[PDB]
């Protein structure tokens, strides 16, 4: 998920799709495939 | 009388990471504030006594804040959607109060190297697209600010609260 300026940080798995749910792109973000 | 305060900022960025400010306010007519300087070191004068020290310095802290997270925003659209530099990006917002007695209107509306792009609109603390060219950067720009408390309701805040008092207190 998503906060004000969260997204200058580096992707993280654990913060973002586990602690959080994620959407598709935030998921490609950390695949970074 | 229409009682109002304008404030404009014009950001010339060099690069994503390199910022020159270059801004002023106005109540009415009257010249009143100045801000210019790189990211690293923006002055911000108020170029009569019109807030104490103490409230001055509030104030001050309050712009620089919000400077650091205005470049923060064109920093992501960049690393998210890729923006082409060197670009320039011109803020005009402001707040103005009917003699009548109704609802201060306000406005913040965005432009980027000199043609319109998106704009605040107040009812719903909301942000829309002023310009007809969909893009990438656009819908993206518009998702971020249209996504958190901070660009919609302390935003709104900011102009229809903040402003609205200034304008109320230092005019008369
Ligand atoms: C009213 C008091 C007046 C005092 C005297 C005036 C001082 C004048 C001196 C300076 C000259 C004026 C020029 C600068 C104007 C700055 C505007 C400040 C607004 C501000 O602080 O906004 C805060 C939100 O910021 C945010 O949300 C940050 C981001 C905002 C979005 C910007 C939109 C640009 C889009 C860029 C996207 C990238 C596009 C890519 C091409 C909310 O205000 P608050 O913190 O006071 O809280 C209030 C709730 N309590
Ligand atoms: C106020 O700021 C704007 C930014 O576009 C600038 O063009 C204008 O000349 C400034 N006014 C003064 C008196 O410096
Ligand atoms: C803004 O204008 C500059 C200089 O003309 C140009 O190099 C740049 O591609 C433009 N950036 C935009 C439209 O985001
Ligand atoms: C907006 O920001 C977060 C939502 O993620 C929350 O902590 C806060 O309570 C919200 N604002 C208000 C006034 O409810
Ligand atoms: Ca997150
Ligand atoms: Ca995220
Ligand atoms: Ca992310
Ligand atoms: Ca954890
Ligand atoms: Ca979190
Ligand atoms: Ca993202
Ligand atoms: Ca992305």
């Amino acid at each position: 998920a998503n906060s004000f300026l969260e997204e200058l940080r580096h992707s993280s798995l654990e913060r973002e799709c586990i602690e959080e749910i994620c959407d598709f792109e935030e998921a490609k973000e950390i695949f970074q495939n | 009388g229409l009682q109002r305060l304008h404030m404009l900022q014009i950001s010339y960025f060099r690069d994503p990471y390199h910022v020159w400010y270059q801004g002023n306010a106005s109540l009415g007519g009257h010249l009143t504030h100045v801000l210019e300087g790189p990211d690293t070191n923006t002055t911000i004068i108020q170029l009569q006594p019109l807030q104490e020290p103490e409230s001055w310095a509030r104030t001050q802290s309050g712009l620089q804040s919000y400077l650091l997270q205005f470049h923060g925003l064109v920093r992501l659209v960049h690393q998210e959607r890729t923006l082409a530099f060197p670009l320039t990006i011109r803020c005009f917002l402001g707040c103005e109060l009917p003699p009548e007695g109704s609802r201060a209107h306000v406005f913040f509306e965005v432009a980027v190297n000199g043609s319109s792009f998106v704009s605040f609109r107040p009812e719903r603390a909301l942000w829309q697209a002023d310009t007809q060219v969909t893009s990438g950067v656009v819908t993206f720009t518009l998702q971020q600010l249209n996504a958190y408390n901070r660009t919609r309701y302390e935003l709104r805040e900011f102009l229809e609260d903040t402003c609205v008092q200034y304008v109320q207190k230092h005019i008369s």
